[PDB]
DNA sequence: TATTGGCCTTGAACGTGCCTGGAGACTAGGGAGTAATCCCCTTGGCGGTTAAAACGCGGGGGACAGCGCGTACGTGCGTTTAAGCGGTGCTAGAGCTGTCTACGACCAATTGAGCGGCCTCGGCACCGGGATTCTCCA
DNA sequence: TGGAGAATCCCGGTGCCGAGGCCGCTCAATTGGTCGTAGACAGCTCTAGCACCGCTTAAACGCACGTACGCGCTGTCCCCCGCGTTTTAACCGCCAAGGGGATTACTCCCTAGTCTCCAGGCACGTTCAAGGCCAAT
């Protein structure tokens, strides 16, 4: 399995006329791994410290504001709730 | 009473019953490393009789801690709490 | 302005215990700023745990983590 | 001027006790922990631990500076060696 | 009738296969219904920004591809970015054209 | 024996360390070698570290070991600086060189 | 939950005739804590790899093996064999 | 032996990729000793991944984890 | 003829523009292989796994050289010396 | 008077109660263990360029040592400053228990999104080639 | 400031190999209902964090002073750099033979799950010998 479809979405999202490389493919894969792989255990980590058998949102949130650094994080923080009030909103 | 002097004893001190002046005179010789140059009543006469005597008894040295650490139990802990069994 | 409490003398036994001879005059101040660096990168961290629990007082396991995530492991404080 | 600076470094490596007054350093740490956050409260512990890891990090840089003053043919310490220390290791 | 749940979030990245790595990775015993949202939404903004960044460096070098020497320039111009990417190489990436003010004639 | 520590031979808990491995999301199943394995090793590392912080406090003429002597034994042996080269310890000083 | 009476234990295998102080045995607690965690992180991630459900003792070896420096390493996959082997004899 | 192949001029040009403007003539030995070195252990940390999933080819995958194990994550090789 | 310190230069803007291997491939293989003969006898190698090898390989030394240069301008120096790799690698933490 | 004593502080070793987690036993189902087969994929030869490594050697710029000089840093003493150690008073908020519901695991149909294979053509690398600009000296 | 003269860039031509756009099918994502418990929520007990306050004394601060150390300058001699011949082994193309990795039926032992019994481990309160401090001497 590999992300090399949602990669070229988001590419042609913000550039249309725009491609890429297989090595560069290859690269990006790499990317997307590592940051889930760092995600995912510090999720779980903080989960484990309070106690609780459930990764929620929070942990998530938690996880994205220790992780990265600070503009990225308020952003990602802001793309985050908001997708997922979206996702609730429907049903 | 007391072997190295012959007062009434305190308790388990470096070894044995003794009382808190043979206690006392064995650890400040011990801590300040003195030397000195050569009974109740004559139990502050002679620092050398003192020290002997107390020597000679069977009371011990290394029970005394170089470092003075405070409070627990040395290693002789053991071996008193079987004599205090008696 | 309370990091002006880190005296000039505490940064000299500091500077002792590392093995420095001779210190320049001009050690100080540099010597603060690292100092505030590090404090804020921790302190962040630690607040963030905190936060996460719905706590209101800082505990002692949310620096220990804090640090740990650094790589600046520290024995001696539970955990 | 050379006897007294040895005498300190012997008895402050033979020392291991803390270096730094603690009513100061709990000023500076509640003074930077009430930007992120408002009311804030603090355990002794926690104080205690930050002091301890601030203490050990200074005392390993002073260690790396030192010996990048000595790489430069010097005794005294400057700024410069501990920000190519800090360069070095990787500290931004 | 059915819908996708990336659909529902708005997202181009997936939601079911995020969702099914996270339950097979042993993260958690149980996984709340948001968390694949909110960590899909996360990773397609992030792929989002080193996009652009990319395209940027590409085009300015005049190509219309990205090759792994445009991702490496674009990660090591932005300081954040290059924060978060501090210990990791990049194959075929290079170095930034770099070169000390003394080391030049006078 | 009815204590697993017993069969393996141990002064660790092997139902401990199962019930943690099992209780820590590492894996599905967990065998029943790896925690006596795992056991030992946490045995083994430990009575070396307790030797060698035992023989600097017997240098000096102390009797009871402190976290001083802790850091002097593993500043002082090769393989455990590597092994705990990034750890702080606390009230344990520098090593008195330079 | 803590390491307290294991680590005494051990310290009167060791030295007979020598105590440890309170500080020195949450020291102590924390290195087992730490040891713990990375070698049991180490044995999920090379099950993870080879697509394995399972942690065996030949995982713990491995990460034993990755983990400590050599001689150290050695010593404790002998000591570790040594108890795997009178465990299975039972 | 074998190091040998590592010339003069390759550690010439890659001081050169790292900014270097005058070199030594006792440099050479000094990065052959230390490439000796890095190579020893991520060789010996793929070799022990390889002999756990019972094999006998060194994969990619196995020097990505042992590059992983150091903290020297690479991108590119899956 | 060109003064001392020009091509120096030449090939440091040159080398920093490209993203090529620097190292002959087949001694660097003969290398790797020599090295991983004392640690499994009979082994094989897949090309990829060598060339990520060498990637990284030419990586690590790029960075110590880096400081390397570092070190030496601290010094007053234009030149590299093994003292200053020495304490590049004993600042990182590399050499105990 | 620098030495006797007496009372007071102290930190690991010991007892005691009780409860929650380890030990034993049994069963069901699936994960790991072996074979047999298939076919990529890794190793090993051979011979013709030809680019890269090796070599010689003159000289110029930089490493290194010696010496002089000015001031910044170390050292000591008198005088402030405030840290350190108690005692007392007063809550904010950590820490645990109970109820009960809202959410997530689980299973079976059902359907469509995403890997594999296969043309194809357009971006990108390579060659002249004159044009233009970095170095060097005299 | 000007003149050879190498290193470098701005220009088309060209063709080739990989980026990128379809198809078919299978396999993983979706739906819907039922059910058991994780976690939200409210309420109450009691640790412990934060305020002041007084007194004692060791650290912090100030200041005069003089010598050791940093830094600039000069000379000389080692030794790396730039360039022009020989020598060598790295690349490239082809090829052929196994060696080992990947997939699949299959079967059987290993480990999860539940229930019952009870002792190991944690929380205390209480030694208690040894170091510490004081006045009379
Ligand atoms: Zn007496």
């Amino acid at each position: 399995e590999s992300y090399s479809v949602y990669v070229y979405k988001v590419l042609k999202q913000v550039h249309p006329d725009t491609g890429i490389s297989s090595k560069a493919m290859g690269i990006m894969n790499s990317f997307v791994n590592d940051i889930f792989e760092r995600i995912a255990g510090e999720a779980s980590r903080l989960a484990h410290y309070n106690k609780r058998s459930t990764i929620t949102s929070r942990e998530i949130q938690t996880a994205v504001r220790l992780l990265l650094p600070g503009e990225l994080a308020k952003h990602a923080v802001s793309e985050g709730t908001k997708a997922v009030t979206k996702y609730t909103s429907s049903k | 009473l007391c072997p190295v002097c012959g007062d009434k004893v305190s308790g388990y001190h470096y070894g044995l019953l003794t009382c808190e002046s043979c206690k006392g005179f064995f650890k400040r010789t011990v801590q300040n490393n003195k030397r000195y140059t050569c009974d109740k009543t004559q139990r502050k006469r002679c620092p050398y009789c003192r020290f002997q005597k107390c020597l000679s008894v069977g009371m011990k040295l290394e029970a005394v801690r170089a470092d003075r650490m405070r409070g627990g139990r040395n290693k002789f802990g053991p071996m008193y709490k079987r004599d205090r069994a008696l | 302005d309370n990091i002006q409490g880190i005296t000039k003398p505490a940064i000299r036994r500091l500077a002792r215990r590392g093995g420095v001879k001779r210190i320049s005059g001009l050690i100080y101040e540099e010597t603060r700023g690292v100092l505030k660096v590090f404090l804020e990168n921790v302190i962040r961290d630690a607040v963030t745990y905190t936060e996460h629990a719905k706590r209101k007082t800082v505990t002692a396991m949310d620096v220990v983590y804090a640090l740990k995530r650094q790589g600046r492991t520290l024995y001696g404080f539970g955990g | 001027p050379g006897t007294v600076a040895l005498r300190e470094i012997r008895r402050y490596q033979k020392s291991t006790e803390l270096l730094i007054r603690k009513l100061p350093f709990q000023r500076l740490v509640r003074e930077i922990a009430q930007d992120f956050k408002t009311d804030l409260r603090f355990q002794s512990a926690a104080i205690g631990a930050l002091q301890e890891a601030s203490e050990a990090y200074l005392v390993g840089l002073f260690e790396d500076t030192n010996l990048c003053a000595i790489h430069a043919k010097r005794v005294t310490i400057m700024p410069k060696d501990i920000q190519l220390a800090r360069r070095i290791r990787g500290e931004r | 009738k059915a819908k996708t749940r990336s659909s529902r979030a708005g997202l181009q990245f997936p939601v079911g296969r995020v969702h099914r790595l996270l339950r097979k990775g042993n993260y958690s015993e149980r996984v709340g219904a948001g968390a694949p949202v909110y960590l899909a939404a996360v990773l397609e903004y992030l792929t989002a920004e080193i996009l652009e960044l990319a395209g940027n460096a590409a085009r300015d070098n005049k190509k219309t591809r990205i090759i792994p020497r445009h991702l490496q320039l674009a990660i090591r111009n932005d300081e954040e970015l290059n924060k978060l990417l501090g210990r990791v190489t990049i194959a075929q990436g290079g170095v930034l054209p770099n070169i000390q003010a003394v080391l030049l004639p006078k």
